[PDB]
């Protein structure tokens, strides 16, 4: 959790797509909510993107982990979420 | 109604572990139910079909094998039970079945293949559609990109021509504007060996035609090939749906069956001159594919001074010579 937490703060500037990766990568390290954090990263995941990266993490994992209408809660979001349907298919 | 397309989705759930009591709920429709051929068994179509659209709308891909493995053990709980009736293919929307098929196998074919390109292409293709939910969850989505993943295709084009207008053509910019007709390509391969197994979407076929003749005008010998024995196993996919279509058609109401003849036959015709510059090795598989498209084949023999080749095109023919 600390790990997941400050490879992901606003403290750490030059976050890059290996920051995250490795902030998703210490979950199966864990032993409290789990699909709670998964998208507390994606969306500083996209802060971060001032709408390229939430891009290259989707091209580093290799899906029905990610969630959605739970996100939004935007044009480029879905528009990255059509070629991410035909991406997993 | 909504009742009754529940309740045989209810007895596919059951027709997983046992058949008896599910085989008497078919026993109970084919009393129960209407009965009336012309649109009473195109509601029970219409109920088959809705539960098709949703076991594809349903580990993103161990995710989506498993959904053509359970619309695999629901198209054989259809032939059991049976399930042997009800088609309303009619226009836009049997064949859906082996349709909705194909495009599963279309979802984890480009599921295979991920890489930031794509899913760039694919963000800025389902943010055009809609919002996305931004609570995380951000594939960003794919279990309804698959129901209708055609539309991914068509966006994944136009997101080829805008990182074409920034090309700069200067030849990485060729190598990311093939990348992509390499998975469109197999993406097609993977359709038509699930049929092997048995105008939007034409239309991004034939400008991406168009945009592999305009870059083999500017490219190193070797490459601007590899993009036109792509290109001519793209054109071989559509030739060979509008030749099925066609023979699935014939007869009464002819006068419609031979205007799209005509359609395909300048189309074949326009695939032709576009390869008269291109290399003739592959006019001999081209004229093969749509096998007669012999004005094409009968003019690079002539080009050429290929008499042999016109001799061994008239030695496997049917009524060439009277052609030629």
């Amino acid at each position: 959790p600390q790990l997941i937490g400050l490879y992901i703060c606003e403290e750490n500037r030059r976050a890059n797509e290996y920051d995250f990766k490795k902030a998703l990568d210490l979950l199966e390290y864990i032993d409290i909510n789990i699909n709670d954090l998964k998208l507390e990263i994606l969306c500083k995941a996209l802060q971060r993107d001032n709408w390229v990266s939430k891009d290259s993490i989707f091209v580093k994992i290799l899906l029905p982990e990610v969630k959605d209408l739970l996100q939004a809660d935007e044009f480029v979001l879905k528009a990255n979420y059509e070629y991410y349907v035909q991406g997993q298919i | 109604k909504i009742k009754l397309l529940k309740a045989a989705f209810l007895q596919y759930c059951r027709k997983d572990l046992g058949h008896a009591q599910m085989v008497v709920d078919e026993l109970f429709s084919s009393h129960s139910d209407l009965d009336s051929d012309s649109e009473l068994d195109r509601a029970v179509t219409q109920i088959s079909v809705d539960l098709m659209d949703d076991y594809p709308a349903s580990i993103i891909l161990h995710q989506l094998e498993d959904k053509m493995k359970a619309h695999s053990f629901l198209m054989d709980f259809i032939h059991q039970v049976g399930l042997f009736g009800r088609l309303g293919s009619f226009p836009v929307r049997l064949l859906l079945c082996e349709h909705a098929e194909k495009l599963s196998a279309a979802i984890v074919l480009k599921n295979h293949h991920s890489r930031l390109s794509d899913l760039v292409n694919t963000a800025i293709l389902i943010a055009l559609n809609k919002r996305e939910y931004e609570i995380p969850s951000n594939l960003t989505p794919a279990d309804v990109f698959f129901r209708e993943v055609s539309q991914v295709d068509t966006i994944c084009e136009c997101l080829l021509e805008h990182e074409e207008q920034v090309l700069r053509d200067s030849i990485e910019w060729a190598e990311v504007v093939i990348n992509v007709n390499n998975i469109l390509k197999d993406m097609l391969q993977a359709a038509s060996h699930y049929r092997q197994n048995r105008r939007t979407v034409i239309i991004r076929q034939h400008e991406i035609v168009l945009k592999v003749a305009y870059p083999q005008a500017d490219s190193n010998l070797r490459n601007i090939v590899t993009e036109q024995l792509v290109a001519l196993i793209d054109c071989f996919l559509d030739g060979y749906v509008s030749q099925l279509k066609s023979v699935d058609k014939s007869s009464n109401r002819e006068r419609y069956d031979n205007l799209e003849m005509e359609y395909l036959q300048k189309r074949s015709d326009l695939l032709s001159p576009l390869l008269s510059l291109g290399q003739y090795l592959w006019a001999a598989s081209l004229a093969e594919k749509y096998c007669d498209f012999d004005i094409l084949v009968q003019m690079c023999e002539q080009t050429d001074n290929q008499s042999r080749l016109q001799r061994y095109m008239t030695q496997f023919a049917d009524q060439n010579f009277s052609d030629f």
